């Protein structure tokens, strides 16, 4: 490319990273925030 | 007795929910924090400064980078007074097929969102013309970050 | 008192129905309240939890989940029928603590034979600002 | 006999940690495949595009794009 | 976790002291922090080697050979049909990987069928498990690096050497379209022993462990 | 009052479960019309919610005067009936049709009469003792709070919990009266002709009526446009009288947000200021008690919140209808 | 006088009514598999993910967004019931690791005394076991309810 | 749980204990009042900082002051 | 708000052409309500007709997703803790004695939010549907036209 090294995400990236910062992360989110909250000593 | 607040030994020993909801609104209160001394509290605010600068300048990154992106900046710069401004790609599952055809504004092919940040005029006006630039800033502002 | 009373599990209880107010789990894994009065009559009482019960001829026990329940039915009996009662804490592992008539003549009333706590021999207003005493652990007023 | 199947079915998941490290596979395994395979099979009305749909932008005149 | 180490000068991980073989001090997230995690981790390395050493093997022999690509090799005719050929793998493979399991259960051993150990020759030695670990791991790469090759490049393994051993100044990957990422990527990787040792010269007491969702290490810090 | 945990606890689930299968279907079809598909909507052109019930007992009372009341001569009202009387060519009295949007209103509505009656019951119930205070019966029925004790008694009498169910009945009855006059000026208001018979409006109740923008757009935006524009006219009275309400409705929310301690200091400071050149009253000013200023909110919003619908009804009734 | 306290002590909040005094709620309840004491806690687990995981492919197949669609509604409906199974299994692992962190110390005191030494789903890998036959009969009833679409004799 | 202090200002009117439904105040022999009474509280674990003692409190300012923070089961007035 | 009600609609009624709309229309309330947020708002409300929708129908969720926010935000400000209390105190009860769910238990007790707590959940709440409402409506109305 004329100088995409400054690297171009491809086309079809949205489709894999909007549900991964929309409900992957939010459930690992949940999960640790869970085990914080519920840490005895 | 918990350790959620870490920093307050007195609201791990709250057995109800208000525990949770006090340890995160006293979470940067450092001056009633148990047990913490005037140099270390002015080191944590050293600190935190450090992180909200990294934060700032990974959220102007990725607004390069989005613009770079998703938008029409080159298409902007032929055309100001006529093309709009694109902030960033519109990608919901849950659109439907009239949604998706009426956000594909700017002569843009997907759904994408009309920005009004004044980025555009902004990076036009300090010669900032190619995409190209706009990524160049986006992974220098990253790695500033 | 002049003695310390043990509660007696063999005293009977107010006849009361069912009522959704009462105790809960904390009863079991915390601890619980047991208040106890002697009556000379049957007379007719409201729990401070529910609705009204008729006290039995002689001893009664009451179950309460928080000391201000038994608090609450100390000073209606008391107001009502001068009854004087006395109510204990029975932690989840059996333990029965005396709460009520530690010297057994009521706060109201000094005997004595009791210490000063928590009193300041300063006047209010007389404390130091929060500057004096900041990150030392200590609030002005428990000094 | 009933019972062996299903014991033999969880003794492989049967710590919470084996079953925490099945549904995150799972999970993140499910949401690749979907949009990257998921959508463009089932038709969804996220990765089709317009026909030819709102360029033209303002009722007040100016018409931007 | 061994005197060889995964960057020369490298501290062990204080879960990672070298009791098992193939240590390295190499645990930068510390996914597996138990022992019994770690010794399932052990397993499904080397069931995972062990396939990559068959299939690197394979498709050294089938470009040897002259067979037609493997990635294309899918869609070649073959006999007996895709659906009844995958329907009795997953039926041996039920009884076959069930037998695998209720072995480790029972022994933790790497046995075949109903031979646990299945070592009819007996060439049992913590060395032999050491070696079979380095070519395991090897197989990985190079298995990562054959479908690297054949996704940007189009071409075998055999095609691959050969554009090498012909121009290797520019027939190498970073020349290619995946250059400049492979490029940043291993300065990364070159930056990365570095940023590990000023981690624990500044952290000379502290613990400095990392925290993930993945482990309870953080379960210490606070 | 021995079950009365149970009865608050039941009633607290059916108003939770009303008030999510009420209005998170006003939500869902709000969210499908901004996500352009009507086909998933809670309408009638899509799947639907027909008041089954309500058409069938409007059915048998249509009847009714066939088999089950001979004598009469017709229907005892038009609502069910088939014929569309009509005086000096505005129609009297129509029947009416109930679709998905009416069945979504009146579950709405028994929705917003359940958790006012439950806010009314608890107080009733919860007056004379609580687990929480215990002697609640000694502090008699007004009172502020017991103190931020217990992590805070605010508003534990029954006279505050009367105080919420006040806007409680408003939002109820402000709802009603929306759907009533939504209802009749799209269904049965109007005026006939000789080529069928025009509403006041174009039948906008059965196709915007499903969602919560439809519902702003095409009742308290399509309409209250000639209380604004009612200036220079004889209506302009309304218009005065709708802006005099949206200024109480207003001013409602300083006594309803704001406490006591403020005040009294503000009235501190002003007691010093009329001390410096001593005028100051021989009556103490103080600050409204906490039931003082929770009455005075919630007067101030109820008065404020009534006008505003009174004068956009009537103004919109006169200058149409 | 129907209406009663069990057990004949008014301190306690339930009380025993005709919804529960019921002999075929009573043993409707005790029959049912979260109430087997005796029973391993992932047979149970089994058991109600079964039938949970059952119900919940219903309202996904029927008013799922791709309803309308035909052939591919069920198998949509389907893999959505299977991921909130997932989602519930993920929830179920999270409240054994967070409720049974500690020990308890008492048992259930069941009606006329004879009462069990402690009940294994109220441990922590009890718990655990109990959301893995939770998530196995999640997957297989869902798995039941897609082949119950495909072999028909009305409607689905 | 809270903090409940009692300053010098006190004069013994021994009606702050009365309207304490906790038992948390007690009454005891002092030498700075006319009263000879002192407000004392010596079970301070089991307040929950209702603050009637300091609507009861007749002097000017409140000689019983009550702080709150640092809730527990038994300051948050929870029968649960 | 006030000061922006005043940026947007002067330079509204300058981008407009009709200056002396907004001179003659200031002056009196009335005039502003009706032709700021009555008149401006017609582009925003008309995002998604049951006819078909448009480029605003993000504006007009927006829009009243902020009214929903603000309302949740008087929720929190007008009824003060106490009441809560005793209502979560009654599905404490609910929870502890019902069939097929007292084996799922809280580890945290149920507690109603502190009043100071409570004032700022109604402040927050307030503030970002106020900021939410005013957003949508000032980029609808002044996208909508230009
Ligand atoms: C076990 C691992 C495994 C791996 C790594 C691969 C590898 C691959 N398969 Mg093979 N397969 C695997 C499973 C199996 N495949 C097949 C039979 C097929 C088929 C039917 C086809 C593939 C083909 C492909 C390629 C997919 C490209 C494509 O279709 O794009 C579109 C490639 C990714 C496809 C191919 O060659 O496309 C280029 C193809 O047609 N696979 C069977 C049945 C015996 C498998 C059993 O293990
Ligand atoms: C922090 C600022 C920021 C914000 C608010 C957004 C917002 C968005 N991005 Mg972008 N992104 C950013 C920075 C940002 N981006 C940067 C710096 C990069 C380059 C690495 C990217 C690369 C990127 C890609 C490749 C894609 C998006 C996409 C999206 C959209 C969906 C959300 C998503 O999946 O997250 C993005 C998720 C990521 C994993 C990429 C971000 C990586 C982060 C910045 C690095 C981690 C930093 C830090 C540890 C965590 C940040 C949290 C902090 C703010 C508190 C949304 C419009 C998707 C889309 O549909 O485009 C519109 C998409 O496909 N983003
Ligand atoms: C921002 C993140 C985000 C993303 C990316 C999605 C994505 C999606 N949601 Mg949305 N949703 C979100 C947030 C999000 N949601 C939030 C925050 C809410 C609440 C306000 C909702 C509320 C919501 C509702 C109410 C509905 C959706 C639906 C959908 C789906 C759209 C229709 C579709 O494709 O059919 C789905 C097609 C698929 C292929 C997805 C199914 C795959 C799942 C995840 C698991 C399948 C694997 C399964 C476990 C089998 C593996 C077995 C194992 C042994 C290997 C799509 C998957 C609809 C839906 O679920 O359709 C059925 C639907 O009705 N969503
Ligand atoms: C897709 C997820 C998945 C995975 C990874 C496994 C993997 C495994 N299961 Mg399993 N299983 C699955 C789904 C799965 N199964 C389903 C859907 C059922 C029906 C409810 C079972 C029922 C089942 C039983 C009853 C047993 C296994 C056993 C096994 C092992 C041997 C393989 C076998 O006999 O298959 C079948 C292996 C660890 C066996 C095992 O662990 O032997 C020691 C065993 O006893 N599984
Ligand atoms: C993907 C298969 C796989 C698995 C399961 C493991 C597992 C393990 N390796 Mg290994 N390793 C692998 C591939 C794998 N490795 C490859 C391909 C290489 C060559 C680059 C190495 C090189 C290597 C070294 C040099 C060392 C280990 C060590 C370890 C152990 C501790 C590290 C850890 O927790 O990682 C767990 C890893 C996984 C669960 C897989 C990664 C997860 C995904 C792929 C991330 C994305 C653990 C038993 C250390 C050891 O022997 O400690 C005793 C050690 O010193 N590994
Ligand atoms: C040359 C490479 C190599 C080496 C040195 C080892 C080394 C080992 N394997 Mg292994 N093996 C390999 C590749 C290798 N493996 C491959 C590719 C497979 C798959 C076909 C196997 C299948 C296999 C089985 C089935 C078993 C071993 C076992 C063993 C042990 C002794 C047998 C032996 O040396 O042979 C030792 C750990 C045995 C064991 O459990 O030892 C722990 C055993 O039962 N191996
Ligand atoms: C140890 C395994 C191994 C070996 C022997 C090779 C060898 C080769 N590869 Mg390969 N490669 C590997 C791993 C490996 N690579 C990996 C892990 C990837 C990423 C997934 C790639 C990706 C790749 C691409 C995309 C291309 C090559 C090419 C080449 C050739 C040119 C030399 C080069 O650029 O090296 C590759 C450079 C590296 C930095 C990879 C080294 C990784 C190993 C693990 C490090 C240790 C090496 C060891 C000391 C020897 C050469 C035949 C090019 C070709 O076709 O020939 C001109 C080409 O286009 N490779
Ligand atoms: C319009 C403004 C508004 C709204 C929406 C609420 C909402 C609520 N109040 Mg309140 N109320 C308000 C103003 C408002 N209040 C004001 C100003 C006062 C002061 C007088 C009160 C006084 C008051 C009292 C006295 C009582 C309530 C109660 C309630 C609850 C009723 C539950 C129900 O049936 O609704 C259903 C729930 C909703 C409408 C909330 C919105 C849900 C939408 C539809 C989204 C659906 C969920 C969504 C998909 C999940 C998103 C997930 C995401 C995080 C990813 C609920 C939490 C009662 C209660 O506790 O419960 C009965 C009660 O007793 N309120
Ligand atoms: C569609 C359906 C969607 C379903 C949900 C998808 C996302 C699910 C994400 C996983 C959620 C659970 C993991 C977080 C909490 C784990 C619990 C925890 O902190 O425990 C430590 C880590 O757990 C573990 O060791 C197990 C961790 C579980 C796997 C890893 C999860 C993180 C993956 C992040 C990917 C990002 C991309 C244990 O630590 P220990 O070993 O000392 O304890 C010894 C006992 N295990
Ligand atoms: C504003 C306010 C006050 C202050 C208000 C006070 C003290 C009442 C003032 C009443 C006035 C004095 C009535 C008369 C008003 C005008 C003087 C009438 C003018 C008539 C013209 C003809 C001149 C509170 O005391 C208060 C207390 C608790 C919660 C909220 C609040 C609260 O919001
Ligand atoms: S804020 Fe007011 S109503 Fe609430 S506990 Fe304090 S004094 Fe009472
Ligand atoms: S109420 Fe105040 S002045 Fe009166 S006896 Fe108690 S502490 Fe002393
Ligand atoms: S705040 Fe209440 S419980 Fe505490 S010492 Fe005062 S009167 Fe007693």
């Amino acid at each position: 490319a004329t100088e995409g090294y400054p690297f171009v995400p491809p086309d079809w990236a949205p489709a894999l990273f909007v549900p991964l910062t929309g409900l992957v992360l939010p459930a690992v989110g949940m999960a640790w925030a869970f085990t914080y909250i519920q840490k005895e000593r | 007795t918990k350790l959620f607040p870490k920093f307050s030994q007195g609201l791990a020993q709250d057995p109800s929910t208000r525990r949770i909801w006090y340890g995160l609104a006293t979470a940067h209160d450092f001056e009633s924090h148990d047990g913490m001394t005037e140099e270390n509290l002015y080191q944590k605010i050293f600190a935190s400064h450090f992180g909200q600068l990294a934060i700032i300048f990974l959220w102007t990154s990725g607004n390069l980078f989005h613009v770079a992106w998703q938008g029409n900046f080159e298409q902007w710069v032929t055309d100001p007074i006529h093309v709009r401004p694109i902030a960033h790609a519109i990608w919901d599952p849950h659109f439907g097929q009239p949604a998706v055809e009426a956000f594909t504004r700017g002569g843009a092919s997907g759904p994408v969102n009309i920005a009004t940040s004044g980025v555009y005029q902004w990076w036009y006006t300090i010669g900032l013309r190619s995409n190209q630039e706009l990524y160049v800033s986006s992974v220098f502002l990253a790695l500033v970050s | 008192p002049w003695k310390q009373p043990e509660l007696d599990p063999d005293t009977p209880s107010p006849i009361f129905g069912g009522s959704t107010g009462g105790l809960l789990r904390k009863a079991q894994v915390e601890e619980f309240y047991v208040t106890t009065w002697e009556s000379p009559k049957e007379q007719i009482f409201e729990m401070p939890t529910g609705g009204a019960a008729i006290m039995r001829k002689g001893p009664n026990l009451l179950k309460l989940a928080r000391k201000e329940h038994c608090l609450a039915l100390t000073t209606q009996l008391r107001t009502k029928f001068r009854m004087s009662p006395c109510f204990y804490r029975v932690y989840a592992d059996g333990k029965v603590e005396y709460l009520h008539p530690k010297d057994g003549v009521y706060p109201e009333k000094v005997n004595a034979g009791r210490v000063g706590v928590n009193q300041n021999m300063r006047s209010i207003g007389k404390n130091v600002d929060p500057i004096k005493v900041k990150f030392t652990g200590s609030e002005p007023f428990e000094i | 006999l009933q019972e062996e199947f299903f014991q033999r079915a969880t003794d492989a998941v049967s710590r919470r940690e084996a079953l925490n490290g099945f549904v995150a596979l799972t999970g993140v395994a499910s949401i690749a495949l979907f949009g990257l395979k998921g959508a463009s099979t089932l038709e969804l009305p996220i990765t089709k595009g317009p026909r030819m749909e709102k360029t033209e932008n303002g009722k007040g005149g100016i018409l931007r794009s | 976790a061994g005197r060889e180490m995964w960057y020369p000068g490298a501290t062990p991980p204080p879960h990672l002291d070298g009791s098992m073989l193939g240590d390295y001090g190499f645990d930068p997230l510390r996914l597996g922090t138990n022992p019994d995690r770690l010794k399932w981790f052990r397993e499904a390395e080397l069931m995972n080697g062990r396939w990559a050493m068959a299939a690197v093997v394979g498709i050294l022999f089938t470009d040897l050979v002259g067979l037609p690509k493997w990635w294309e090799a899918g869609a070649q005719t073959y006999p007996i049909d895709n659906q009844t050929l995958l329907i009795i793998e997953i039926a041996v493979f039920s009884f076959l990987e069930s037998k695998r399991y209720e072995g480790y259960k029972k022994t933790g051993g790497t046995g075949f069928a109903f031979f646990f150990p299945f070592d009819p020759m007996g060439m049992r030695s913590q060395d032999k498990e050491l070696k079979e670990l380095k070519n395991g791991r090897l197989a990985m790469l190079a298995f990562l690096g054959f479908a690297s090759t054949a996704a940007v490049n189009g071409q075998g393994p055999i095609e691959s050497l050969q554009t090498h051993l012909a121009d290797p100044a520019h027939n190498n990957i970073f020349t290619s379209s995946v250059g400049k990422e492979s490029c940043v990527f291993v300065a990364v990787l070159s930056i990365l022993p570095m940023l590990i040792e000023a981690n624990k010269a500044l952290g000379k007491g502290q613990e400095s462990v990392p925290l993930f969702p993945w482990n309870e290490e953080w379960e210490k810090v606070a | 009052i021995r079950h009365r945990d149970a009865i608050i606890s039941h009633l607290n689930w059916v108003s939770i479960f009303l008030g999510f299968h009420s209005f998170g279907l006003y939500i869902h079809n709000d969210t499908m019309s901004a996500l352009g598909r009507p086909q998933d909507m809670f309408s009638d052109t899509a799947i639907q919610l027909q008041p089954v019930f309500a058409q069938w007992i409007q059915n048998t009372h249509f009847t009714a005067p066939q088999l089950t009341a001979p004598n009469a001569l017709a229907a005892t009202s038009l609502t069910w009936g088939g014929d569309v009387v009509a005086v000096g060519g505005k129609v009297a009295m129509m029947p009416i049709a109930l679709g998905t949007s009416d069945f979504l209103v009146h579950h709405i509505h028994a929705f917003t009469i359940h958790v006012t009656v439950l806010i009314l019951l608890k107080g009733v119930l919860f007056a004379r003792s609580s687990r929480l205070i215990p002697d609640k019966a000694n502090l008699g029925f007004r009172f502020p709070c017991d103190g931020p004790g217990r992590g805070g008694t605010c508003q534990v009498s029954a006279w505050d919990h009367v105080f919420l169910g006040l806007f409680w009945m408003y939002n109820s009855l402000s709802i009603v009266i929306f759907h009533f006059s939504w209802k009749m000026q799209s269904d049965v208001w109007g005026t006939v002709t000789d080529s069928g018979v025009s509403h006041i409006t174009g039948g906008n109740f059965a196709q915007s009526a499903n969602t919560i923008n439809g519902w702003l757009r095409d009742f308290l935006w399509a309409q209250s446009s000639q209380v604004i524009q009612s200036y220079g006219s004889a209506l302009s009275a309304y218009g005065l009288m709708f802006l005099g309400a949206h200024f109480v409705w207003a001013f409602s929310l300083m006594f309803l947000f704001s406490g006591r301690g403020y005040w009294q200091e503000l009235i501190e400071s002003i007691v010093w200021a009329h001390n410096k050149l001593r005028v100051a009253p021989s009556i103490q000013p103080r600050a409204l008690s906490i039931t003082q200023g929770r009455a005075v909110g919630v007067a101030h919003y109820l008065l404020g919140g009534i006008a505003t619908t009174w004068s956009f009804f009537l103004a919109r009734i006169i200058a149409v209808g | 006088q129907v209406i009663q306290p069990i057990n004949g002590d008014p301190f306690v909040g339930m009380l025993e009514t005709p919804v529960t005094s019921a002999p075929i709620v009573a043993n409707y309840l005790s029959n049912l598999p979260a109430y087997r004491t005796g029973v391993a806690p992932n047979l149970r687990g089994v058991e109600i993910g079964l039938a949970h995981g059952f119900l919940l492919a219903g309202p996904f197949i029927k008013l799922g967004p791709l309803r309308d669609v035909p052939g591919t509604a069920e198998v949509v409906g389907c893999m959505s019931a299977a991921g909130l199974v997932l989602i519930l299994a993920l929830c179920l692992s999270l409240y054994g690791n967070a409720a049974f962190q500690n020990q308890p110390s008492m048992g259930k005191k069941t009606l006329s005394g004879r009462p069990l030494p402690q009940d294994p789903l109220m441990s922590e890998e009890g718990w655990a076991k109990f959301a893995a036959g939770f998530t196995v009969g999640g997957l297989s009833g869902v798995a039941w309810a897609y082949i119950l679409t495909q072999i028909l004799p009305y409607y689905s | 749980a809270h903090v409940v202090k009692i300053y010098d200002t006190c004069i013994g009117c021994t009606q702050c204990v009365r309207a304490c439904p906790l038992d948390v105040l007690e009454m005891v022999p002092w030498d700075g009042c006319k009263a000879a009474q002192m407000a004392s509280s010596p079970r301070t674990e089991d307040c929950v900082g209702c603050k009637r003692c300091e609507t009861a409190c007749p002097t000017d300012f409140l000689s019983v002051r009550v702080y709150l923070g640092n809730e527990s089961t038994r300051s948050l007035g929870l029968a649960y | 708000g006030w000061v922006t009600f005043y940026w947007h609609w002067k330079h509204l009624t300058l981008w407009q052409g009709n200056v002396s709309q907004f001179d003659e229309s200031s002056t009196y309330l009335m005039g502003w309500l009706r032709d700021y947020l009555w008149l401006n708002s017609s582009q925003l409300i008309n995002g998604y007709n049951p006819f078909g929708m448009n480029s605003l129908s993000v504006w007009a969720w927006t829009f009243l997703f902020g009214h929903l926010v603000y309302a949740t935000g008087f929720m929190f400000l007008i009824s003060w803790r106490g009441y809560w209390q005793e209502l979560i105190e009654t599905l404490v009860w609910a929870h502890e004695k019902t069939p097929l769910a007292n084996l799922v238990y809280w580890k945290d007790k149920p507690v109603a939010l502190s009043i100071v707590q409570a004032r700022l959940v109604g402040l927050a709440h307030f503030s970002v549907g106020y900021i939410f409402t005013y957003a949508a409506f000032l980029i609808a109305s002044t996208a909508g036209r230009f």
